RNA sequence: CUGGUCCACCCGUGACGCUGAGGCGCGAAAGCGUGGGGAGCAAACCGGAUUAGAUACCCGGGUAGUCCACGCCCUAAACGAUGCGCGCUAGGUCUCUGGGUCUCCUGGGGGCCGAAGCUAACGCGUUAAGCGCGCCGCCUGGGGAGUACGGCCGCAAGGC
RNA sequence: AGCGCCGGCCAACUCCGUGCCAGCAGCCGCGGUAAUACGGAGGGCGCGAGCGUUACCCGGAUUCACUGGGCGUAAAGGGCGUGUAGGCGGCCUGGGGCGUCCCAUGUGAAAGACCACGGCUCAACCGUGGGGGAGCGUGGGAUACGCUCAGGCUAGACGG
């Protein structure tokens, strides 16, 4: 594996279209410290520090809409949209005053700063910019 | 009732012995110009016959849309096949500024401010239904905390 | 209304011929079948029933599917027991996203009970009598349980939302719930209030169709005992 | 300069009463309430559908076609309109509103602006005490639109004036009768005037 | 004599990994050089038919070549017209080959039908053409043209 | 008062004349005796001391695609390996602080541009004022990620 984030960003957005009530992430330090901004602005019900085979794994708790009406009963998604931004090709850093407004304020872009995991409004409330990670609607 | 705007009429064939025969098609949007509308597409041996049909199918299928200001809320970006939309939320002075098909969606959607652009295949057909489907995808600040 | 000995009738059946979306309810494979859980089914008995019985202190229509050998005759038992529509032969394509026209045709049936109830016209020709008279038989096949249905029904009832995909599709075209005995070959995300039970065995179509019609009397005014059904 | 020619064909092609003679425009001998139909060999032809750019071109070509005002600085407006804060539609409109010319016709001085502009052009109005000639001038709030002495003894202004006595004119407008003289109070609200122009449709034209 | 590979055990090393501009090797058939071999087959070629003609298709012959050694050539519908590695996203069935307790479960290959999703459609679908990250190669209207000029390779044919 | 245009794009329609002729033409295409498409006329459209043409630049062109594209059959995966440089790289804990982010500070001439006012009777033009940014030098600050050094782990990889 060579983009451990993304990965995790993958096994969500993959494991949202079927539906799936969990779905298990390889952990790491950093993957919680996002995955703790994605269970706070509630796109998540959460997660838990599982093991599996004895290695080290994050469980997160996936969270979707009610019930719907018509030829597809299928629920809509909270997590519409979720997707790298920077990336090891290339590495994207933005000063504080060039953060994006994800969907016009109905989304966010979590970003890795030196100040900790940050989403936009928090940067702007911090007063830091750094390497945008991702953004998610 | 709604007011209606015809969108696209074009004649199409179809080959038998003897030579080809003949077949209209009708694209018809329908809007109040509140925040609701519609779009059928008609189909039928004459003109008029399928623009009516049109008209029916239209009122069948709809979608309310949530204006603020004569705006949509956020921007929204949809491919259908080949066609793709783009819509982008303006301020009170800036008028619709749009290609023909989803210009005729947004009027009769009472869209009054908004920046578009079309992208990829313009096939008319698939423009506009690719239009409905971004509409259909627009959430509010409600919306959004609602559903978390 | 319910009971504990639907294990005494059912508990299921079909083998690894499944769909992975019904896991959620069956326990094990047994004999190399799936077996469902009984305890899951209740709890839907509960929920599903609690709909129906709603909809029986208000007065609604309910539209009874089922067409295969297993539940022929006994949904024509159990539907005019509760004197609601059904269906037991051919399940007529847009018979409900096509209903003016399917209905249409209906007033062709009440026109023939008209005729044919003596005498208007019996100087009609010998070929004429031969062909309307063969016609009302077939109609008779066909509508006698759709001639009831004079509207759009609140809901309806199926015997396999597999073999009647066709009706759950109309009815989730016009919002029509769909209320369904279902097993392990069955979409179970595709029904909305499921019996997750076996559709084969001629003992659970009966305990369900019957408690079901059970209820459907009871909360419109009085109780009865059981029904006619062929062990 | 202005377009100098047949003013009732537009009209007739607008399919709307465009008040550009003054008098003869309320009269019965009115182009449009005799011939409500296009100039020319074909004006009885039953219409066929105007394109979208057909229903553009007409609304622009109508406001624009009331002020009788060239292309060019209807265009320059427009963009300065374009440019400048706030609805664009509205202050388009007010700065078309604050031309002399316009000021002139406005509180009553002429009966057409076609008339109104060699009021201006000859010298017969002022501004601020001092004597404009310029159609153009850019009318702000807190100016003291006179007729020049000089001028305020003539027939056609007085004639003009001897029907102002009454008429009132709108809520951003002042005017002291007489004396000859009024005042612009501030820039028109879209409410302020009822132009049979739907001005959404003209920004419409220009983003083609 | 020798390469790759799969399984089981879960014993050893401690990120030693993935891709890969150049480079290097390998590279069906036909073709070339030197020397063998040569039954059958068979470009070229000869004849017999067919035909308006038949420099073909069919028939009787038939030399290179097809075979071996060593050395060249380096092309292709060299194709899955699908670059390699990796993670995640229902299952149903046929098959090959391992390991368990062998009902069956679990690996690694070979097909078919298919969830979701993709796609212009056809169709793809845990052997992705689904959802993602990394690296390389390649495309930018048809013809002119894989031609010309230059350069490098080749005995030449010719290749890049 | 002129100039261009009136088949579709694209706003503006009728008569005569010609008869694949004469001619029009940016693209689609017009004319072979019923032409809104040629020439003339009337009428109409658009601009207006200008109107049109040619030439070039950007735009439409998301048609070199960073924003923002593609390669099964549309143009496009190298015939296949092996590997150089390069690009990219698992989990944990520290040190450095290069990338990265923050603050302070210097520079970023004037004119132009943007916002406000003002001078020419307006405007064009011109004057006064205001807002700045990138980018680099400097000092101070931060450490999540990329980096680097250091010490560990076994999920990748390899070996028994
Ligand atoms: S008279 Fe005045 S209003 Fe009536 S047509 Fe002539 S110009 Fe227009
Ligand atoms: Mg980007
Ligand atoms: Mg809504
Ligand atoms: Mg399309
Ligand atoms: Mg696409
Ligand atoms: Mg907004
Ligand atoms: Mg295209
Ligand atoms: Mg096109
Ligand atoms: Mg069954
Ligand atoms: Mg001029
Ligand atoms: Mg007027
Ligand atoms: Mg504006
Ligand atoms: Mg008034
Ligand atoms: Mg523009
Ligand atoms: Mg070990
Ligand atoms: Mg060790
Ligand atoms: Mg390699
Ligand atoms: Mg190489
Ligand atoms: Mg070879
Ligand atoms: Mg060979
Ligand atoms: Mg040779
Ligand atoms: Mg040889
Ligand atoms: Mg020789
Ligand atoms: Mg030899
Ligand atoms: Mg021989
Ligand atoms: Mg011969
Ligand atoms: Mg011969
Ligand atoms: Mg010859
Ligand atoms: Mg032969
Ligand atoms: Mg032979
Ligand atoms: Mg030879
Ligand atoms: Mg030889
Ligand atoms: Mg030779
Ligand atoms: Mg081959
Ligand atoms: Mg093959
Ligand atoms: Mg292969
Ligand atoms: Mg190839
Ligand atoms: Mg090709
Ligand atoms: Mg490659
Ligand atoms: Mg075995
Ligand atoms: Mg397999
Ligand atoms: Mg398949
Ligand atoms: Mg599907
Ligand atoms: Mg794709
Ligand atoms: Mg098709
Ligand atoms: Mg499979
Ligand atoms: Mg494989
Ligand atoms: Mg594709
Ligand atoms: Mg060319
Ligand atoms: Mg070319
Ligand atoms: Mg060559
Ligand atoms: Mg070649
Ligand atoms: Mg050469
Ligand atoms: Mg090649
Ligand atoms: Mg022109
Ligand atoms: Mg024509
Ligand atoms: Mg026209
Ligand atoms: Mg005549
Ligand atoms: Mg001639
Ligand atoms: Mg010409
Ligand atoms: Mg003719
Ligand atoms: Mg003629
Ligand atoms: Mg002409
Ligand atoms: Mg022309
Ligand atoms: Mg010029
Ligand atoms: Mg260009
Ligand atoms: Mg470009
Ligand atoms: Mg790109
Ligand atoms: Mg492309
Ligand atoms: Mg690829
Ligand atoms: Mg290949
Ligand atoms: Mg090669
Ligand atoms: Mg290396
Ligand atoms: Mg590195
Ligand atoms: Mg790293
Ligand atoms: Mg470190
Ligand atoms: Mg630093
Ligand atoms: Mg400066
Ligand atoms: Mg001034
Ligand atoms: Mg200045
Ligand atoms: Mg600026
Ligand atoms: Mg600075
Ligand atoms: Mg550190
Ligand atoms: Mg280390
Ligand atoms: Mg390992
Ligand atoms: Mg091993």
């Amino acid at each position: 594996l060579t983009d451990p984030i993304a990965d995790m960003l993958t096994r969500i957005r993959n494991a949202t279209r079927v539906y799936k009530e969990s779905t298990d992430v390889p952990a790491s330090r950093f993957k919680e410290e996002i995955l703790r901004i994605l269970a706070r602005e509630g796109f998540i019900k959460g997660y838990e520090r599982v093991d599996v085979d004895g290695k080290p794994y994050l469980r997160v708790y996936l969270k979707y809409g009610p019930r719907r009406q018509g030829p597809d009963p299928r629920p809509e998604q909270v997590i519409h949209h979720i997707r790298r931004i920077s990336k090891p090709g290339r590495r994207v850093y933005v000063g504080v005053k060039e953060i994006p407004r994800v969907r016009r304020g109905l989304g966010i872009a979590i970003l890795s700063t030196s100040k900790g995991v940050l989403t936009d409004r928090e940067a702007r409330k911090l007063g830091v910019g750094g390497e945008l990670i991702c953004e998610v609607w | 009732d709604f007011e209606e705007k015809m969108i696209l009429i074009r004649r199409t064939a179809r080959m038998q012995a003897g030579g080809r025969r003949f077949r209209f098609g009708a694209l018809v949007v329908v809007g109040d110009r509140q925040g609701r509308v519609g779009l059928g597409f008609g189909k039928a041996p004459e003109v008029p016959l399928a623009v009516q049909k049109a008209g029916y199918y239209a009122r069948r299928n709809m979608v309310e849309v949530p204006l603020q200001n004569g705006t949509i809320p956020h921007e929204i970006e949809v491919e259908f096949g080949a066609s793709k939309i783009v819509l982008k939320p303006a301020a009170p002075g800036t008028g619709v500024i749009a290609g023909a098909v989803p210009r005729a969606i947004l009027e009769l959607a009472g869209v009054t401010d908004i920046l578009t652009k079309e992208l990829g295949s313009r096939n008319p057909i698939n423009i506009a239904y690719a239009t409905m489907e971004a509409l259909r995808q627009l959430r509010t600040k409600a919306d959004v905390e609602r559903l978390r | 209304v319910k009971e504990l000995l639907e294990a005494g009738v059912h508990f299921g059946h079909e083998r690894k011929r499944w769909n992975p979306k019904f896991a959620r309810y069956i326990y094990a494979e047994r004999n190399g079948i799936h077996i469902i859980d009984l305890q899951k089914t209740m709890e839907e008995l509960e929920r599903t029933f609690r709909f129906i019985e709603d909809l029986a202190m208000r007065g609604g229509t309910i539209l009874f599917v089922g067409t295969k050998k297993q539940a022929q005759d006994i949904v024509r038992m159990e539907a005019e027991r509760a004197g609601m529509p059904y269906v037991n032969q051919r399940w007529l394509g847009g018979m409900l996203t096509n209903f003016k026209t399917i209905s249409q045709r209906v007033h062709r049936l009440e026109e023939l009970e008209a005729l044919f109830a003596s005498p208007e016209i019996e100087e009609r020709p010998k070929k004429e009598q031969v062909r309307l008279k063969h016609e009302l038989e077939r109609l008779q096949k066909y509508l006698s349980g759709f001639r009831l249905l004079k509207r759009l029904p609140d809901a309806i009832f199926v015997v396999d939302p597999t073999k009647e995909a066709i009706a759950v599709r109309e009815a989730r075209k016009l919002f029509i719930p769909v209320i369904a005995l279902a097993d392990t070959d069955s979409d179970p995300d595709l029904v909305d209030y499921i019996i997750p039970g076996n559709d084969d065995a001629i003992r659970s179509i009966q305990l369900i169709l019957s408690r079901a019609v059970d209820l459907i009397i009871q909360a419109r005014g009085g109780v009865v005992e059981p029904s006619p059904s062929y062990a | 300069g202005r377009y100098i020619g047949p003013v009732c064909r537009l009209c007739r092609r607008e399919g709307v009463k465009l008040y550009l003679k003054g008098e003869r425009c309320y009269s019965p001998k009115c182009a449009m309430e005799r011939r409500p139909y296009p100039p020319g060999q074909h004006g009885q032809k039953r219409a066929r559908r105007p394109s979208d750019y057909a229903v553009r071109l007409r609304e622009k070509q109508k406001l624009r076609r009331i002020y009788g005002i060239s292309e060019r600085q209807f265009r320059n407006l427009f963009e300065e309109a374009s440019k400048k804060k706030g609805v664009t539609g509205s202050v388009f409109l007010g700065l078309l509103e604050s031309r002399l010319d316009n000021v002139v016709y406005r509180l009553g001085f002429a009966v057409s602006r076609r008339q109104a502009r060699q009021l201006v052009r000859h010298g017969h109005i002022t501004v601020n005490g001092r004597r404009v000639d310029l159609p153009s001038y850019r009318v702000r709030p807190g100016d003291e639109i006179a007729v020049a002495e000089k001028s305020r003894n003539l027939e056609l202004i007085r004639q003009n004036l001897e029907a102002m006595k009454g008429r009132k004119v709108g809520p951003w407008l002042s005017l002291d009768v007489e004396g000859m003289k009024g005042k612009f109070l501030r820039l028109p609200d879209r409410e302020d005037l009822a132009l049979p122009v739907n001005e959404q449709l003209v920004i419409e034209f220009y983003s083609r």
